[PDB]
């Protein structure tokens, strides 16, 4: 159940 | 109350025979889904899970998580640079899921970690990321810039829950069993002094409560807990120590406080 | 830099002729490289199970060794650990009756 938004982990 | 957990590492140092980037999932504190950088496929860990899941599902999960695998890849290049780092053993940490309470209400987190320390954590009420450290302020221009925020706060409050819902629903009995531990107390004297030692084999659920008892009163003078260590098959296990006066033996005893056992059972020597 | 918390125990009491599965846990530690060995008489065991590696809510990482195996009479099991924390291989015997 994954966020499909895998870009929120950027720094 | 039902808890789901993902939880993320980018390591530069893993190190010999070993993958740098390792994702994992919670169910109310269990394992039941696995991710490395070496097979690079989301893979089920528990029964309930894999018996309740189509392959479909577990082929968008992959692709998900492959994309997370070159972020953080390179967010371990961008922090260094940051931080004018020349190599070594570094690491990101990410900690994403939301918590169920007894009304309660909903509470959703996600939040990241360099070399172990704190650096930036989302705020769902304010929809801001919240920079720890002074290191991490171009980390809050470019993620708000991204407009994360708006599909993530619907995420944590919305689809997160709805996920952990059903997954609570697929092992209702997997999570709702119980094992009774088998009891055993040991003696051993040192320097003059007498050290009893406890332990609870093979117990379910975590919560437990161990005590010790001296002619019936309880006692928690000199008394020490290992606290809540996981068996490889599920079940836990827990370690206390009291330190008493040499032949003083017969007078202890270990009360256990199970969810497995309707009475508080009493184990000596 | 975190010192690893390690702890030594069996799956089940402890009897000479039954089988059992023996546990190494270390966990309260950074960086995650650290290399965690089971022994039997300074010979490290075979069958030897690692975990997938988790951390608690304070960052620090997590990890459990398991083999199954058969405790004899005479024979000293124990659990080497190391890390970059210690200059020294640590190592945490296991007692059958403690
Ligand atoms: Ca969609």
């Amino acid at each position: 159940g994954h966020a499909e938004e895998y870009g929120a982990d950027t720094l | 109350l039902h808890t789901l957990r993902y939880i993320r590492t980018a390591m530069t140092d893993p190190g010999p025979g070993l993958p740098w980037f390792v994702d994992v999932g919670y169910v109310d504190g269990e394992l039941f889904m696995h991710y490395n950088s070496t097979a690079r496929r989301a893979v089920p860990r528990t029964e309930w899970i894999a018996a309740n899941t189509d392959q479909q599902y577990w082929d968008r999960e992959t692709q998900i998580v492959q994309g997370s695998e070159q972020i953080n890849r390179e967010n371990l290049d961008i922090l260094r640079r940051r931080y004018n780092q020349t190599g070594g053993s570094h690491t990101v940490q990410w900690m994403s899921g939301c918590d169920i309470l007894e009304d309660g209400t909903i509470r959703g987190y996600h939040q990241a970690a360099y070399d172990g320390r704190d650096f930036v954590a989302f705020d769902k009420g304010t929809m801001t990321l919240t920079a720890a450290v002074p290191e991490a302020v171009p980390t809050k221009r470019k993620w708000e810039e991204g407009g994360y925020a708006e599909g993530l706060k619907q995420y944590l409050e919305e689809t997160c829950v709805e996920w952990l819902r059903r997954y609570v629903e697929y092992g209702k009995a997997e999570l709702g069993r119980r094992e009774r531990p088998e009891v055993r107390v040991w003696g051993k004297e040192a320097d003059g002094i007498l050290t009893l030692s406890c332990r609870a084999h093979g117990f379910y659920p975590r919560p437990i409560v161990v005590s010790w008892l001296k002619d019936g009163a309880v006692r928690g003078q000199d008394a020490q807990s290992g606290g809540i260590v996981p068996n490889g098959d599920g079940t836990y296990h827990t370690w206390v120590t009291i330190d008493a006066q040499p032949g003083d033996g017969d007078k202890y005893q270990c009360r256990v406080e199970h969810a497995s056992l309707p009475q508080p059972g009493l184990y000596s020597w | 830099d975190l010192t690893p918390k390690v702890q030594v125990y069996s799956r089940f009491p402890a009897s000479a002729g039954t089988k059992n599965v023996l546990n190494c846990f270390a966990a309260g530690f950074h960086p995650p490289k650290i290399s965690i060995t089971l022994m039997k008489d300074g010979v490290p065991m075979e069958g030897a199970q690692y975990s997938d590696m988790s951390f608690n809510d304070d960052w620090t990482f997590q990890r459990l060794v398991h083999a199954d195996f058969t405790p004899s009479s005479g024979s000293t099991y124990a659990c080497k650990v190391e890390h970059e924390t210690l200059k020294e291989p640590q190592v945490y015997k296991w007692d059958p009756e403690f």
